[PDB]
């Protein structure tokens, strides 16, 4: 029900996409940032746990619903400095990357051009 | 009262196929009734006239 609220169809119809789209920011920074743990950069055979399809749906949809309210190269830009800057929740952005790639409409090419800048 | 009556007024490979159902969902209505505007104005015009009456009062004293 949290996650279905969330889905700004009831809200994003009421509310104006510029304060709601910093809290979308922070809302994506605050999932990948917190609790920092498996930060082992042995995190490799858990890719395979992280697959999409066992990545709990309600993940799965809290992402989609991130993307519908919010654009494509704009996340990419976001994930470039995000990863840059500060740790990450491994968990977190590999099942993140595994729904980009499917969701958005083909950004393996955008997302291997800042793979190729870093 | 406005704006709320008005807001109410614009209520009214498979996840890209859910992605952009969604966005066809909340494709922003960027539309709103004239005619409901215009009953607010009016319901708002009568007030403006109590209120503009009452500065008078005290732009007096």
């Amino acid at each position: 029900c949290w996650f279905g609220v969330f889905s700004g169809h009831t809200l994003g119809s009421v509310i104006s996409t510029d304060p709601l789209k910093r809290f979308f920011s922070h809302t994506l920074t605050q999932i990948l940032t917190h609790s920092p743990v498996l930060k082992a950069s042995d995190a490799v055979q858990m890719q395979r746990e992280w697959s999409f399809a066992r990545t709990h749906p309600l993940l799965t949809s809290l992402y989609r619903r991130l993307f519908v309210m919010l654009s494509a190269e704009e996340l990419v830009g976001h994930l470039q400095e995000v990863l840059e800057t500060q740790e990450v929740h491994w968990q977190r952005v590999l099942s993140f990357v595994s729904a980009l790639v499917v969701c958005f409409p083909e950004a393996q090419q955008l997302l291997e051009d800042w793979v190729a800048r870093l | 009262s406005l704006s709320s009556a008005i807001a109410k007024h614009e209520s009214n490979p498979y996840r890209k196929e859910l992605q952009r159902e969604k966005k066809k969902m909340l494709q922003t209505n960027l539309k709103v009734s004239g005619a409901l505007y215009r009953e607010i104005t009016l319901k708002v015009a009568e007030v403006q006239l109590k209120s503009d009456f009452a500065a008078q009062k005290l732009s007096n004293l």
